[PDB]
C-alpha cells in the first residue's frame, strides 16, 4: 500500500529553521514527484512546489520562492521540506503529496505535520476563581489565563463533579499566550456546604494549579 | 496539449 | 484564489448539493485537469474527482462533477453526515504548476437549529487586585456553529481588548465559543455595566454585568 508518513509536530521561534521529512513506501519512490502543499490556520490548502525525484529540479509557487528547500534522500526513499528563517505566518500544517500523472495529481498524501512558529516562551497559568452570583442552578468556574504552550486539563473536585462542567477551547492572544475557561452549573442550594476547587494541570511548565472557587 | 496520462516526474533529457 | 469557490454551502441529509469552481485566469487553458479534494479536519486530504469527472474507484458513487465554460462543478447527492467536510478544487495551470481553490465548507444540517446560551462573568476580585481585568462571555449549544460576539462599554461598542475564539464542536453535536474582554480595572469601574452580545442566525443574546 502506498503510505507517506511525515514526521511530528514542531514548535520553533523566529528566525528557527525546521525540516520536516516525508516517508513513502509501496512504490518507487523515484518514479513518483514529491509535492508539498500548506494549509495556514482559517486559511485553504494551498501549493508549494514539487520536486522531481530523478532530477532533483524543484519547481517552487510564488510564496515559496526565498526561504523554503524541497530535497530527498533515495536511500531512505524520503523527501525533504526545510524551511529557513522561520516566520510567524509560517505557522501551518505542511503535507506532502505524491503526483501519479497530470490528470491525477495528489493521489496520496502524508498525514501533515504541524509547524507552529511564536515568539511566546513556556509560561504556567494564572488561574483566577469565577465566583458564582438561570432558575436553582448557579454558574462558577475558573479562568486560566496566560499560558503557553498547549495544552491544559482542567478537572473539578478532583474528578468527583463531572455533570454540568464545561472546559471551553483555549483562545489565542494576540501576544501569543493562551487563555481559557472551565465553567460548572451546580444546584444554587449547595453554595454555602459544598466546596468547589477547579484542577488545572499544565504540563509543559510542570505546573498544577488548585484553585478554590467560592461566593462574593 | 498536456497528456493527462503523462508523468511529471521524467527525467527531460 | 485563481479557483473561486463558495465559502460555504449547507444541505440536509437526503439532499443533493453543488459546489463551484471557476477559473479567473487563462492559465487553466482548456480547463480539462480539473481534480477535488475532500478534507475532514486533522486528516489528509483525499481525491475524489479528478479529470474534471472521473471519480475514482475507492471514491463514493455519490461523487461527481461536470464543468460549463469555465465553471466547474461538484455534486454530491444523497447527502450523509459524514460528508461534512471542506471541499477543494484543483486545476493545472501550466508549466508543471498547480493551484487549489479556496476550499467550500459543507455543512450537513442534521439537527435543528439551537440558540446560544451565553454565561458572562466579571472580572474577580483576586485578578483586579492584580491589576488586570478580564470579561469572560461563554457561548454553548449553539447550531449552526456560527456566531459573531459583540462587546459594550455601556452603550458603545468595544473593539480593544477582544479575542474571540472559533466555534467548536460539543460531545453533544452542538457548537461552543468563547470572547474576552481586557480592560484595567479603571475602565471596569468606570462604567455602569458592560455587555457581550452573541449574534446568531440573525437574533441576538445580550448578557450584562456590572463592577456591582
Ligand atoms: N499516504
Ligand atoms: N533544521
Ligand atoms: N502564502
Ligand atoms: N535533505
Ligand atoms: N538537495
Ligand atoms: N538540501
Ligand atoms: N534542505
Ligand atoms: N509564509
Ligand atoms: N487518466
Ligand atoms: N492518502
Ligand atoms: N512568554
Ligand atoms: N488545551
Ligand atoms: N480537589
Ligand atoms: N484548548
Ligand atoms: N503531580
Ligand atoms: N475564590
Ligand atoms: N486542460
Ligand atoms: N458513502
Ligand atoms: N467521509
Ligand atoms: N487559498
Ligand atoms: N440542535
Ligand atoms: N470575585
Ligand atoms: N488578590
Ligand atoms: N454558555
Ligand atoms: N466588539
Ligand atoms: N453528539
Ligand atoms: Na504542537
Ligand atoms: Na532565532
Ligand atoms: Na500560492
Ligand atoms: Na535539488
Ligand atoms: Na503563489
Ligand atoms: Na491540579
Ligand atoms: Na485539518
Ligand atoms: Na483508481
Ligand atoms: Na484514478
Ligand atoms: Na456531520
Ligand atoms: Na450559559
Ligand atoms: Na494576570
Ligand atoms: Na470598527
Amino acid at each position: 500500500q502506498v503510505q507517506l508518513v511525515q514526521s511530528g509536530s514542531e514548535l520553533k521561534k523566529p528566525g528557527a529553521s525546521v525540516k520536516v521529512s516525508c516517508k513513502t513506501s509501496g512504490y518507487t519512490f523515484t518514479t513518483y514527484a514529491m509535492n508539498w502543499v500548506r494549509q495556514a490556520p482559517g486559511q485553504g490548502l494551498e501549493w508549494m512546489g514539487w520536486i522531481n525525484t530523478n532530477t532533483g529540479n524543484p519547481t517552487y509557487a510564488p510564496g515559496f520562492t526565498g526561504r523554503f528547500v524541497f530535497s530527498f534522500d533515495t536511500s531512505v526513499s524520503t523527501a525533504y521540506l526545510q524551511i529557513s528563517s522561520l516566520k510567524a505566518e509560517d505557522t501551518a500544517v505542511y503535507y506532502c503529496a505524491r503526483v501519479y500523472s497530470y490528470g491525477v495529481p495528489f493521489d496520496y498524501w502524508g498525514q501533515g505535520t504541524l509547524v507552529t512558529v511564536s515568539s511566546a516562551s513556556t509560561k504556567g497559568p494564572s488561574v483566577f476563581p469565577l465566583a458564582p452570583s438561570s432558575g436553582g442552578t448557579a454558574a462558577l468556574g475558573c479562568l486560566v489565563k496566560d499560558y503557553f504552550p498547549e495544552p491544559v486539563t482542567v478537572s473539578w473536585n478532583s474528578g468527583a463533579l463531572t455533570s454540568g462542567v464545561h472546559t471551553f477551547p483555549a483562545v489565542l492572544q494576540s501576544s501569543g499566550l493562551y487563555s481559557l475557561s472551565s465553567v460548572v452549573t451546580v444546584p444554587s442550594s449547595s453554595l454555602g456546604t459544598q466546596t468547589y476547587i477547579c484542577n488545572v494541570n499544565h504540563k509543559p511548565s510542570n505546573t498544577k494549579v488548585d484553585k478554590k472557587v467560592e461566593p462574593k | 496539449n498536456v497528456d493527462p496520462n503523462a508523468n511529471p516526474n521524467v527525467d527531460p533529457n | 484564489s485563481v479557483l473561486t469557490q463558495p465559502a460555504s454551502v449547507s444541505g440536509s441529509p437526503g439532499q443533493s448539493i453543488t459546489i463551484s469552481c471557476t477559473a479567473t485566469s487563462s492559465n487553466v487553458g482548456s480547463f480539462n485537469l480539473v481534480s477535488w479534494y475532500q478534507h475532514h479536519p486533522g486528516k489528509a486530504p483525499k481525491l475524489i474527482i479528478h479529470e474534471v469527472s472521473k471519480r475514482p474507484s475507492g471514491a463514493s458513487n455519490r461523487f461527481s462533477g461536470s464543468k460549463s465554460g469555465n465553471t466547474a462543478s461538484l455534486t454530491i447527492s444523497g447527502l450523509q453526515a459524514e460528508d461534512e467536510a471542506d471541499y477543494y478544487c484543483c486545476s493545472y495551470v501550466g508549466s508543471d504548476t498547480w493551484v487549489f481553490g479556496g476550499g467550500t465548507k459543507l455543512t450537513v444540517l442534521g439537527q435543528p437549529k439551537a440558540a446560544p446560551s451565553v454565561t458572562l462573568f466579571p472580572p474577580s476580585s483576586e485578578e483586579l487586585q492584580a491589576n488586570k481585568a478580564t470579561l469572560v462571555c461563554l457561548i454553548s449549544d449553539f447550531y449552526p456553529g456560527a456566531v459573531t460576539v459583540a462587546w459594550k462599554a455601556d452603550s458603545s461598542p468595544v473593539k480593544a481588548g477582544v479575542e474571540t475564539t472559533t466555534p467548536s464542536k460539543q460531545s453533544n453535536n452542538k457548537y461552543a465559543a468563547s470572547s474576552y474582554l481586557s480592560l484595567t480595572p479603571e475602565q471596569w469601574k468606570s462604567h455602569r455595566s458592560y455587555s457581550c452580545q452573541v449574534t446568531h442566525e440573525g437574533s441576538t443574546v445580550e448578557k450584562t454585568v456590572a463592577p456591582t
